[PDB]
RNA sequence: CAUUGGUGAGCAGCGAAGGAUUUGGUGGAUUACUAGCUAAUAGCAAUCUAUUUCAAAGAAUUCAAACUUGGGGGAAUGCCUUGUUGA
């Protein structure tokens, strides 16, 4: 416990009169240290479509996918850029599967698996739609939910299809994989998120999450609380460990396009022109219920921790850097990294992921993970069963 | 100023050394 | 010091929280109706928040030979060549000559 | 010296609201 | 005089005339309102696309232009237009037969001066309301108080205080009351141009001599002076972007850029606008941006920028000179010969005594 | 000899305080101009926060839901379907 060398950043009001959420990002960029203040990027690439964002599980490479033709893998911290592909088919998402050397893009029809340089490795005959393209490196399993009812699991270690699960739910409106559990979460128009394992052809458990369609879903690091948003201007705080929505934030001004969860407990809600993050909102009490406005400054009622409004955009998606305190918000013209104080964890474990990794360390670690892949039957509702 | 015949450069089966059939020479 | 004293400014009172923008001016959540001098002090500090004071206004003021003597006569010149001379000598290397 | 014009976007700033200056009657 | 077959549509080909244009903001972005005789024009600043024109030709030529956020205030002969989107929403006809010289907007008030050395005050009917329609009063400037009214400005953080500057001196009023709260002493030169400041309390004045005076009111003192050899100043502006910079616009067409911290001129632009048509008529830095919009009497409206400074180590010392940006021009002289160029009535050639085609 | 090849010298010839070339950057147009942002009848634009939350309104194929598959074989092991068996 005392070996833990680095401690989180904080944000403190210092008055009741002074307010926490009112800080702006140019105002933040004054006091943050120079490399960390400079780690906020403004990539306005206004020519192509709205931009999809994903950092790798280590923050070392950023992958972006504009809706029209852009596919871009930068070695994000440095000036290096690996991939810049212009496919005139339209794309939806992308993820690095194992390392920055191999990634996968979610196109109009077919998923593509791709080299760092931008070369074509593997076009999938299957995956005939691809809306959410997500990965779990602990099974080496690219799990993809298109606009189809089905859900496809490709084991890119072997390079073969594991399984394909028809939901009977229709087009997938959301998918968030569980880091702690590797159960997949699919969200559809009935207000229903289904938990999934590749073995079980019926879902593990269905959840009538909200009314209307599922806008998005996002899961804790601990796998305890998953924050779900419907298109009904509502966001539920599901505690998966006992399958209860802790708080039901009703009547947003606009339904959130996405939700995202940091490591230390931050929650990101992006209505699209606005991005708003709460601190410690996932806890058990309804005092920790995330609320927009606490009248009278009552400590029980909970205000948002950090706010932002995008002027000329309706942003697409967002994702924290997993070890740093920023979050990449993909807007129509591009990418902002909005600086949080305490979102990411300060003390990573190198033996799990390496944010500072040599290429020789990388090819050691890749072989280490491929030795430690699990075959797909081990995806279960509990890791420990 | 883009060159003509902008083609999809993809995996060469006869040139990529990552292939173990071209791991020999 | 103030050179004019608006006696009639203090006996004003502004209810402040009717405006949506001046809610940065309230120095507590309690006060809502404030006399003239307190509000104008808050408003001056708000204009400080908008633009910080540059160095020339606060400090730089004009109110044997002095060493500023070259700088001033440079500053009141833009053309340093004596083109207003009509020197009645000819400058070298450059002919003001027009073909007719 | 590389004397080249750069692309200059308008960034946002803030100015004083002159419409906030009046107090009404006593 | 009325035609039956044809009717006036607009006078195509005009950008400005020389009447001092006004700047306004929508949110983060800027618009520009210029005059063309009896018809005013609105522009985006970021492209100089034309935004609005007047709904009507005014019966006499517009003398003054001010602009708040959504409401542009034109001022022709005796009456003052409150325009939203170039449409006459409220005409405010002043209770003289004197001609409207200058104008300003602050608070719940409007203040507009006439050439009878008397300013009219127009309250809003409520602070809840947005445009000023209630007539408050008329205050005047008698010849023991000041000279001919050169400008009305409102320097910020001055509660109902109206700053009326003349060729002689500066006055301050409580426009709720109507009382002269302060009179400044005469400056010995003929004051020709006013401008407020992003610092407190300071009004910049460019006189008939080449002299700019920064002037306090809490001091009542002329804190600094700035000389110009043999040029008559027309416009003053302040770059509020992040380095303290001052814009001096002559009526000789020249634009002079100062850094008051280094006490030095930065670059003087020559001949960005024609001297015979008024010189530089009005130049103004867009607030909090390194972009200055200049306007001449040659039917031209230019933009210039400071490039960000090349000196990484210094910054503020090494300054790139201002650089040409987008501009909408017109024929400076009236057009001698025109024709319809294309078949689909898209383009018209217009040649003038300005010695150019357009 | 045609060089109708250019180099190379030159000259006639053109010819106002240079001529000729090559390129970087940026701006302007490249569709016909009604302002920016937001939760939008309004507020903002120095700010939406210590009215943004109560309120209402808000849940069918009783599980319709790959309109999407290179073509042949097969399809062990899976699944599907009914036949059939137990709880």
């Amino acid at each position: 416990d005392y070996l833990l060398p680095e401690s989180n950043g904080y944000l403190e009001p210092e008055n009741e009169l002074e307010k926490t959420f009112k800080v702006q990002q140019s105002e933040i960029k004054s006091s943050v240290d120079v490399s960390t203040a400079n780690k906020a990027l403004d990539l306005s690439l206004k020519e192509f479509g709205p931009y999809h964002i994903k950092y790798a599980k280590n923050g070392t490479h950023l992958l972006i996918t504009g809706r029209k033709g852009h596919v871009a893998s930068m070695d994000w911290r440095k000036g290096q850029l690996r991939a810049e592909l212009f496919l005139n088919e339209t794309c939806h998402s992308a993820t690095y599967l194992q390392n920055e050397q191999y990634f996968a893009v979610a196109q109009k029809k077919y998923t593509f698996i791709y080299d760092h340089e931008g070369t074509e490795l593997h076009r999938l005959k299957q995956h005939i739609e691809a809306r959410h393209l997500d990965f779990l490196p602990y099974h080496y399993l690219l799990v993809t939910a298109g606009e189809t009812g089905w859900l496809k699991y490709h084991d890119v270690s072997t390079g073969q299809l594991v399984s394909e699960l028809r939901t009977k739910a229709g087009p997938t409106m959301a998918m968030a994989q569980n880091p702690w559990n590797a159960v997949m979460h699919l969200g559809h128009s009935n207000g229903t998120v289904s938990l999934w394992s590749p073995s079980m052809p019926e879902p593990l458990v269905k959840l009538l999450s909200a009314r209307g369609p599922v806008n998005s879903i996002a899961i804790d690091r601990s796998g305890y609380y998953m924050a779900t948003t419907g298109a009904d201007r509502s966001m539920k705080i599901w505690d998966i460990r006992n399958f209860k929505q802790l708080h039901s934030v009703e009547s947003l001004p606009t339904p959130g396009t996405n939700v995202s969860i940091s490591d230390t407990g931050l929650l990101a809600l992006s209505r699209g022109p606005h991005v708003t993050l709460w601190k410690d909102a996932l806890k058990l009490s309804g005092d920790s219920k995330p609320c927009f406005g606490s009248m009278g400054g009552n400590p029980h009622r909970n205000t948002p921790y950090m706010s932002h409004l995008f002027a000329g955009n309706k942003v697409e998606n967002l994702g924290f850097v997993p070890f740093e305190d920023l979050l990449g918000v993909g807007h129509q013209t591009g990418i902002t990294n909005l600086i949080v104080p305490g979102a990411g964890e300060a003390n990573y474990d190198a033996l799990e992921l390496n944010p500072f990794e040599t290429k020789k360390q990388r090819q050691e670690q890749e072989v280490r993970t491929l030795l430690n892949k699990l075959p797909a039957d081990t995806i279960t509702l509990d890791p420990n069963s | 100023t883009r060159k003509f015949g902008l083609v999809k450069r993809t995996l060469n089966t006869k040139k990529d050394q990552r292939l173990k059939k071209n791991q020999e020479n | 010091e103030a050179a004019w004293i608006d006696s009639d400014d203090e006996k004003i009172k502004v209810p402040i929280l009717v405006t949506n923008k001046t809610k940065k001016l309230r120095t507590s959540y309690n006060e809502s109706k404030i006399n003239g001098v307190h509000y104008i002090n808050r408003l001056r500090s708000q204009f400080e928040k908008i633009y910080p004071r540059p160095k020339w206004v606060d400090d730089e003021s004009d109110s044997n030979g002095d060493i500023n003597a070259l700088t001033k006569i440079l500053s009141t010149t833009y053309n340093y060549k004596d083109t207003l001379s009509n020197s009645k000598l000819l400058p070298p290397k450059k002919l003001d000559i027009v073909r007719l | 010296v590389v004397r080249e014009a750069k692309k200059v976007e308008m960034t946002e700033a803030r100015a004083y609201n002159a419409d906030a200056d009046t107090a009404k009657a006593a | 005089k009325n035609s039956k077959i044809f009717s006036p549509f607009r006078i195509i080909g005009n950008v400005s005339n020389g009447v001092p244009f006004a700047t306004g903001t929508l949110g983060s972005t800027f618009y520009i309102v210029t005059c063309v005789g009896k018809t005013f024009q609105i522009y985006d600043a970021n492209t100089l696309h034309l935004l609005f024109v007047s709904e009507k030709e005014t019966p006499s030529s517009i003398v003054a232009l001010s602009a708040h956020f959504h409401y542009v205030y034109a001022a022709y002969e005796n009456k003052v237009g409150i325009y939203k989107r170039g449409i006459e929403e409220h005409l405010l006809e002043l209770e003289t037969d004197a001609n409207v010289e200058h104008l300003c907007i602050f608070g719940d008030y409007l203040c507009a001066s006439t050439d009878d050395n008397s300013i009219f005050i127009y309250k809003k009917s409520d602070p809840q309301d947005k445009y000023p329609s209630e007539f408050y009063t008329k205050l005047t400037v008698t010849e023991i108080q000041g000279g001919e009214i050169v400008s009305l400005q409102h320097l910020a953080t001055y509660l109902n205080k109206l700053t009326v500057v003349t060729k002689s001196n500066v006055l301050l009023f409580n426009v709720r009351t109507g009382k002269l709260v302060f009179t400044s002493n005469e400056f010995p030169d003929q004051i020709t141009t006013a401008e407020p400041a992003p610092v407190l309390d300071i009004i910049a004045l460019g006189t008939v001599t080449g002299e700019v005076i920064m002037f306090n009111m809490r001091k009542g003192k002329r804190i600094r002076t700035i000389k110009i050899p043999q040029s008559r100043i027309s416009s003053l502006s302040f770059r509020t972007d992040g380095s303290s910079h001052l814009s001096v616009g002559t009526s000789s067409g020249d634009l002079i850029f100062y850094d008051l911290d280094r006490r030095s001129r930065i670059h003087v632009l020559k001949n960005i606008h024609r001297e015979s048509y008024g010189g530089v008529t009005q130049a103004t830095f867009l607030n909090g941006q390194p972009i200055i919009v200049t306007s001449g009497g040659d039917n031209s409206l230019k933009e210039y920028v400071f490039d960000p400074s090349l000196s990484q180590g210094s910054g503020d010392v090494v300054v790139q000179p201002p650089r040409y940006l987008r501009s909408r021009g017109g024929h400076s002289q009236p057009p001698s010969y025109i024709a319809f160029a294309d078949s689909q009535s898209h383009f018209m050639l217009s040649a003038s005594k300005d010695r150019s085609l357009w």
